[PDB]
């Protein structure tokens, strides 16, 4: 029971997970959180 | 020196008219054959001098068989409608009571029409009533292959058209094309540039696919992009293989 | 025929492969009196014929350059 | 319906195409002869 | 390389674009010398792609 | 068929010659085919 | 460095140009991108690695 509800957990982290976008002088829209990503990444693993 | 070489330029065209007519069951060959082959001559000494026209004896062949299929499937029409509205089918009558000559018409216009430039249709026409007199043509009209060709213009964003609404004209040459393949097995559609045919040809495939339910593989190859030797195939001059 | 096949394709296939398609469809009402039988684009293309080019002219020459003119002017919309 | 009118329909037809054909052909090469056009690959080869 | 501007010159580097832009193939006419391959190329330098 | 036949008769071959839709070609298959051969056509160019 | 300094168009011109290709790519990488924020929709962008 235990190991089922560690599945679901990472299925709705990973489907309602987003990159955070902010605005690069009104020429991109750039990424931040690195640090958060990879740690969940690594937690997860 | 090794050969007997014999001059073979006239054919006897009007013998082999009535004995084929005769031979498939037309009661009226004679008549029939005198009239069909002085019509060859009238097209060939009156119509437009065209250089994708023949009236030659492969045409008149053609449209003999033709003739003979169409007298057919008249014979089994009458049958089948004979039966579903009664029983009063024998052979006899049926034979007796049969527009031959409107079989011929008909072959005629189903093997020569798809051909003719549009200033050549009254021409022809005018022949047909100066030798034969009274009888019509009155094509059929392929419903289901209509709609069919209706929803592959509108699926491939095509205009379709009917009598003469605009688009009606391709959709004519679209159906003499299919009558043209059920009848011949070498087809060549000839009109200057951007008339229509790749369009035609492609939208007759795609609507006898949705319709018969067999798939049609279209083959496209350019003569002249590639050498004849691409086109046909080498034989090696060293090796002898193929 | 050809004039109706543009217009169908302009209001149906997207360029870019939406904004894009309701642009293209707004050009399309926009040149629909234009693209008529009697039209300014059919008297032109008649009287295109009556002058000399440096090749031989063909309808659909002009036919497809105009069609991806006007595409173009749909992207720089 | 006249047989004899449609030969002369064709008839006048053939002559009238192959008439216009000489006249402009003539036309093109009195202009090449007088140096007011230049002259050109099918004009080269009637001129030869 | 250099190109001077001209009417005929920018009018047919616009003609070039519009024509290039959607992979649409097209025949510069002319007399030798007139400019067709150097009109190409200056069209080109706008389409880095 | 006569002058196939007298050409058979010498051993020599038959050259039918005229324009094209005559019926050279099917009159000598119908010959063949009178007389029970195995008559095979051949589409000569001039790669044999 | 390349679009803030307009003196770098003359002496690297090939280069400012290849950079301005990848910057094209990368640019229409990051509007894939903006359009679908989710995670696993950018690492289902066909070819993305
Ligand atoms: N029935 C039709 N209604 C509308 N547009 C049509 C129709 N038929 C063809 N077209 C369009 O008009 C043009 C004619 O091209 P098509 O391939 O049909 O010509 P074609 O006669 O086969 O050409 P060619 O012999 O020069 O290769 C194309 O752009 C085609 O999309
Ligand atoms: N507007 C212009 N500015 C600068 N040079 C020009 C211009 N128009 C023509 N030229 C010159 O004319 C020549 C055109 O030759 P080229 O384009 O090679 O002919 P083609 O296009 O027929 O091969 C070039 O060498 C170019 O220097
Ligand atoms: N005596 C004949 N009776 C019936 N049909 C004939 C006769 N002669 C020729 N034909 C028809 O003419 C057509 C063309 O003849 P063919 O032999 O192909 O001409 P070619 O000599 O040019 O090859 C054939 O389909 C054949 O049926
Ligand atoms: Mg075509
Ligand atoms: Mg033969």
């Amino acid at each position: 029971m235990a190991l089922e509800e560690f599945l679901k957990q990472i299925r709705e982290v990973w489907n309602t997970y987003e990159l955070d976008l902010v605005n690069y002088q009104n020429k991109c829209r750039l990424i931040r959180g690195w640090d958060d990503l990879f740690n969940k990444v690594k937690e997860h693993i | 020196k090794l050969f007997r070489s014999l001059a073979m330029t006239k054919p006897d065209r009007q013998l082999i008219a009535q004995v084929m007519l005769y031979s498939q069951g037309f009661r009226t060959a004679e008549v029939l054959a005198n009239k069909i082959v002085p019509f060859f001559k009238l097209c060939d000494e009156q119509l437009s001098s065209q250089s994708h026209y023949d009236f030659g004896l492969r045409a008149l062949k053609s449209v003999l068989v033709s003739a003979g299929n169409v007298k057919r499937e008249r014979i089994q029409k009458i049958k089948r409608e004979k039966e579903e509205r009664g029983e009063a089918v024998d052979e006899g009558e049926i034979a007796e009571n049969l527009p031959e000559q409107e079989i011929l018409i008909q072959s005629v216009c189903e093997t020569m029409v798809p051909k003719l430039v549009a200033e050549d249709i009254p021409l022809l026409f005018s022949l047909l009533s100066d030798v034969f007199p009274g009888v019509q043509y009155h094509r059929g009209e392929m419903t289901a292959l209509r709609e069919e060709l209706k929803k592959v213009c509108q699926e491939m964003y095509l205009t379709y058209g009917d009598g003469e609404e605009v688009g009606g004209m391709w959709v004519e040459k679209v159906l003499q094309l299919y009558q043209i393949t059920q009848i011949n097995h070498g087809l060549m559609m000839v009109g200057p540039s951007g008339s229509g045919k790749s369009m035609a040809w492609r939208v007759l495939l795609k609507a006898l696919e949705r319709l018969e339910g067999v798939e049609g593989v279209a083959h496209i190859i350019d003569p002249k992009a590639i050498s004849k030797d691409h086109l046909y195939g080498t034989l090696d001059p060293n090796t002898r293989e193929w | 025929m050809i004039f109706n096949n543009f217009l169908a394709r302009l209001r149906s296939i997207p360029l870019d492969e939406s904004p894009m398609l309701q642009i293209q469809r707004d050009a399309a009402t926009i040149m629909q009196p234009y693209f008529t039988s009697n039209g300014l684009v059919t008297k032109a293309l008649e009287h295109a014929f009556q002058l000399e080019h440096i090749m031989d002219l063909t309808r659909l020459r002009c036919l497809g350059s105009l069609f991806s003119m006007l595409h173009q002017a749909c992207r720089n919309v | 319906k006249d047989p004899l009118f449609r030969f002369f329909e064709r008839e006048v037809k053939m002559g009238a195409k192959l008439l216009q054909d000489v006249r402009q052909d003539l036309a093109d090469v009195v202009q090449v002869c007088e140096g007011k056009k230049k002259q050109t690959n099918y004009l080269r080869t009637l001129i030869n | 390389d250099v190109v001077v501007p001209t009417l005929d010159t920018v009018r047919h580097e616009a003609l070039l674009y519009t024509w290039l832009a959607e992979h649409k193939p097209l025949v510069l006419c002319g007399p030798p010398g007139s400019g067709k391959t150097m009109t190409l190329f200056s069209a080109l330098r706008a389409l880095p792609d | 068929y006569l002058t196939m036949t007298q050409a058979l008769e010498a051993r020599l071959g038959g050259s039918p010659f005229g324009p094209a839709g005559t019926g050279k070609t099917e009159s000598v298959k119908a010959l063949g085919h009178q007389l029970g051969r195995f008559v095979l056509v051949f589409n000569c160019d001039e790669t044999f | 460095i390349f679009t803030g300094s307009a003196d770098i168009k003359h002496l690297l011109p090939v280069e400012t140009q290849r950079f301005q290709s990848i910057s094209t790519e990368f640019l229409a990488l990051m509007k894939k991108v903006s359009k679908s924020p989710l995670v696993m929709d950018v690492l289902n962008i066909q070819g993305v690695q």
